């Protein structure tokens, strides 16, 4: 529900102007807004939920034979029936035994057999079709107060204190407004329905376990299947085999366990458990975030007069921000807690920002732990805790410096464009113009060019973009982008973007 | 793995109906087949690649029906 | 690897009544790979059942059985006298190949009481310096039976040496004999011998006594 | 089948472990390597067919390289 | 060539694919088997939970 | 007539008492006491952690 | 202060309990017992055989 600790945590620089903003979430990433006069925000999904799922379809890949029966005719009598023939579960097939006078019949070299077998099904699988409205989002969302180690990565205990929510935006209901207590209220607007693509795929279970299949694939797959009711399948020949006709003598033979090759066919499924809502882990949904009633209460609130104590030692969040967690034994809270970052010790310029802002003392009761989170600048800072002889500090060094940082938002940003498709640019909240254009022109582009020849499979697409880079070596003057346009970036990044 | 590295085919004496005989010609061309009809995108553009060089007619079409053949499963 | 099994043990069942095995095998999916041996005390078995669905060669065609994975069955329709054996059961796939404890037919009858006679030691075993005092058990069904050698009404356990058969190929019941052995000065100190049967045909044991003093 | 056209890539949002990813380097590779090790004979007189045509020198391993993918599986 | 038992019922392979077949194997004898990984899979790790 | 086991493939497993030791960041190695048997199938790996 | 134990490195053995499970040749893998417990270092190999 929260950033702490999560896989990957990414933050949102404020430039005010407005209270509302659309930002796009996901299970694994957590979403960090700080802006001015809006306190710390923690953004991410829990997991996507789904309430009613239809019965599309069965797969049965695994059989068995059971009553093999042969029935044997003479060459020239055409074609041969056995009584089987009328129940669709007896599988039966047309054939011939080669005659001679010393077996059966009066001719040679010709024959006419029917070969039914009982079909029984073993083991099946079975898929699910997803309704657009029955598609929940549990979204987990948190603002930084005073906060501990336990209660911030707490739900209900920051729900006494009014600082994280949980919620379920349906299409039914995209609109959820949640207080958050004495710092205000927050709205959020999301947009269910068009978060995932609900009919772009099915749900296949595979033995206990349920995976996501594409619905064009689902139906391409070549395997005995099932209809939704009861009884008549297709294909189920397939599983069975057959040999050569001595006598009446032919053996039906049937196909082992497809389980495997179903979990071979599944490559870039995802894993997904159930129980009775089903939870998936990466997430994709396109909320509004309006912070209009969110505001900063407690500028009340001068300096803390007594001593400070380290409650955990301070270490690196991997994100580019460095928390610490502080337990305070003076008697005179509720009070702010004066800390900041900067650069040398004779200076006292505050340089870095603080991540949670405006650090506050729950109650006057001493050696209370506040855990409160700050972003020192690139190189060699400090992390002070107080003002006067009361001060304790800590010495911070970040190798990140914007000159890395900047590709870190170039390359990820292209990371951003990619698999995030038209949406990437959602990341371009508060647009318009640019930001507006700039998803309009890769709309039609994602409508168009990469999704035509897409579906193509790693080295695929790959391979061939370094044959067409050749292309661009071919070219006549102001010929030379044209047959270079889709070589460079949207084919290849792609395939450097997953390696492996 | 089990699913590629098929026995087939013996061909060691073996005149006979084997396991699967008669679904070894729907191996590739179908499973592949499916995956140019998957990706026509690539197609429209694949053939192209053999007009390009070599100025040598007939043989420009060597390059094509084998390349086009390549990209299916790698 | 694998523990085999095969139950009932002992299976009482009047010829002509289908006889169905309970068995299994631990380590799972043998495929078929099972077999049903029948062997009479003190012979080498024979093979009943291979592929589970086929015969050998001299078994005749009342042998029968279906099964796979764990559980396999020998089922035999028309039980017969010639039956009357211990079957046994192997297994493959894996390694070492070991067989399961053993099930005995038994052709059912009416059940039979036990004929008890109470020897006392012959005078050229006295002689000898050793007294064993004989109780013979005859014709009893089922083989369920107690012997105990009560002496001067107090029960011994001390050289109680007890030899039963089979079932028999007569009249298909068990006979035992019970023998009490003694040294002919312990066997002069105690008067009152006699070997009490129990059985689940009669409700109270069946008493054969005889004193030294008496005769 | 079940054995090819498998799922992957999914290749819609999803930043996760998925059901087989570092496996699915192993596919092609490993397997054609499999079967040019398989059949070197082969092999010999693959890249020799490159060398035969056209005279451009680096473009005539581009038809080897690309050949000797071919074969395997098809 | 080798004869491989599939199931129940058993089938000729060549004995160069044999031992090319990518799958987990046995010895011999009784224990102790290779590539046995290849049957099984694992997930992220949350917590102690995989 | 005589036929000799080459060897043998286990085609289909299942999975039975599944064991993660957690341990904490720069800790290196973790180490499991199932890994004395062959039985028991182990994993290196990492637990991403707060 | 305080430091951390990452790992430990081995640099003098001793050799103990040498145990060799000889087999006839196309038997393929041999299999000694000893592959159980991770304490006995196993090792395949062969012995031409008269």
């Amino acid at each position: 529900f929260n950033c702490l600790g999560m896989g990957n945590r990414d933050f949102i620089e404020g430039a005010s102007g407005a209270t509302w903003v659309d930002l796009v979430l996901e299970g694994d990433s957590c979403l960090t807004i700080m802006a001015n006069d809006k306190p710390t925000l923690d953004v991410r999904m829990i997991n996507i939920e789904a309430s009613q799922l239809a019965e599309v379809r069965s797969y049965c890949y695994h059989a068995s034979v059971t009553d093999i029966s042969t029935v044997a005719r003479c060459p020239m009598t055409g074609e041969a029936h056995n009584e089987k023939r009328a129940d669709s579960s007896y599988v039966c097939k047309q054939g011939f035994t080669d005659r001679g006078w010393g077996n059966g019949c009066g001719l040679f070299g010709k024959g006419s057999i029917d070969t039914c077998a009982k079909f029984s099904c073993t083991s099946k699988a079975i898929g699910r079709t997803i309704q657009p409205e029955n598609i929940k989002y549990e979204v987990g969302i948190f603002v930084h107060g005073t906060t501990t180690s336990e209660n911030h990565g707490n739900y209900s205990a920051q729900v006494g204190a009014s600082q994280a929510a949980k919620f379920t935006v349906t299409p039914n209901a995209p609109s959820i407004t949640l207080k958050l207590g004495d710092y205000g209220e927050v709205t959020l607007d999301c947009e269910p329905r068009s978060g995932l693509n609900t009919e772009a795929f099915y749900v296949m279970t595979v033995g206990s376990k349920s995976f996501l299949v594409h619905r064009e694939w689902f139906h391409d797959l070549a395997l005995p299947w099932t209809p939704p009711s009861s009884t008549a399948w297709r294909n189920r020949e397939l599983l069975m085999e057959f040999e050569e006709a001595h006598a009446t003598k032919q053996s039906v033979v049937a196909l082992g366990s497809q389980e495997g090759g179903l979990h071979q066919a599944l490559a870039g499924a995802i894993v997904v458990e159930y129980s009775s809502s089903v939870k998936l882990t990466s997430g994709h949904l396109k909320c509004r975030l309006k912070m209009d009633k969110l505001a900063l209460k407690g500028t009340t609130y001068g300096m803390c007069t007594g001593k400070f104590s380290f409650a955990k030692n301070p270490a690196d969040t991997g994100h580019g921000t460095v928390v610490i967690e502080l337990s305070y034994s003076g008697s005179d809270g509720p009070c702010k807690i004066p800390i900041v970052s900067v650069a040398s010790l004779n200076d006292m310029t505050p340089v870095g920002r603080l991540v949670t802002v405006n650090p506050f003392v729950a109650t006057s009761s001493a050696n209370s732990k506040v855990l409160v989170e700050m972003e020192p600048p690139f190189g060699d800072s400090y992390i002070v805790v107080g003002r006067g002889d009361k001060q304790i500090n800590h010495h911070w060094h970040k190798a990140g410096s914007t000159l890395g940082k900047a590709f870190l938002t170039t390359l990820k940003g292209a990371q951003r464009l990619a698999a995030l498709g038209d949406t990437a640019w959602d990341f371009g909240s508060i647009g318009g113009v640019f930001n507006s254009i700039g998803k309009a022109v890769h709309q039609v582009f994602g409508g168009a060019f990469r999704t035509l020849f897409g579906g193509m499979s790693w080295i695929t697409q790959g391979l061939m973009g370094a044959l067409l880079l050749w292309m661009g070596v071919n070219a006549r003057d102001r010929s030379i982008a044209l047959a270079f346009l889709a070589t460079g970036g949207v084919l290849l990044f792609l395939a450097t973007n997953v390696h492996a | 793995s089990v699913s590629v590295q098929t026995h087939g085919e013996s061909s060691l004496v073996n005149k006979t109906e084997t396991w699967l005989d008669s679904t070894k010609a729907t191996r590739y061309l179908m499973k592949t087949e499916n995956w140019i009809i998957r990706n026509p995108g690539y197609a429209f553009l694949a053939a192209v690649l053999g007009w390009m060089l070599g100025s040598n007619n007939g043989q420009r079409v060597v390059f094509t029906i084998l390349l086009l053949l390549v990209a299916p499963a790698y | 690897d694998i523990v085999l099994t095969q139950s009932p043990a002992s299976l009482a069942v009047s010829l002509g009544q289908r006889a169905t095995i309970s068995c299994r095998a631990s380590q799972s999916v043998s495929t078929s790979y099972m077999h049903w041996y029948q062997q009479k005390p003190g012979q080498p078995p024979r093979l009943l059942i291979y592929l589970v669905s086929n015969l050998e060669s001299g078994v005749p065609s009342r042998f029968s059985g279906s099964g796979s994975g764990t559980d396999f069955t020998l089922n035999i329709h028309p039980v017969e006298a010639e039956d009357e054996a211990t079957y046994y059961c192997q297994h493959i796939r894996e390694l070492t190949r070991s067989e399961a404890g053993p099930s005995w037919l038994e052709i059912k009858r009416a059940d039979a009481a036990p004929t008890v006679s109470i020897f006392p030691p012959s005078s050229e075993q006295l002689t000898s310096g050793g007294a064993s005092v004989v109780c013979f058990l005859n014709n009893f069904y089922p083989k369920d039976i107690n012997v105990k050698w009560k002496i001067d009404g107090s029960e011994r356990q001390n050289g109680v040496l007890n030899s039963w058969t089979d079932q028999d190929s007569k009249d298909s019941t068990y006979s035992m004999s019970s023998t009490l052995t003694l040294t002919k000065d312990e066997y002069e100190r105690h008067n009152s011998y006699t070997c009490e049967a129990t059985h689940k045909t009669s409700t109270s044991p069946i008493v054969k006594s005889f004193n030294r003093n008496e005769c």
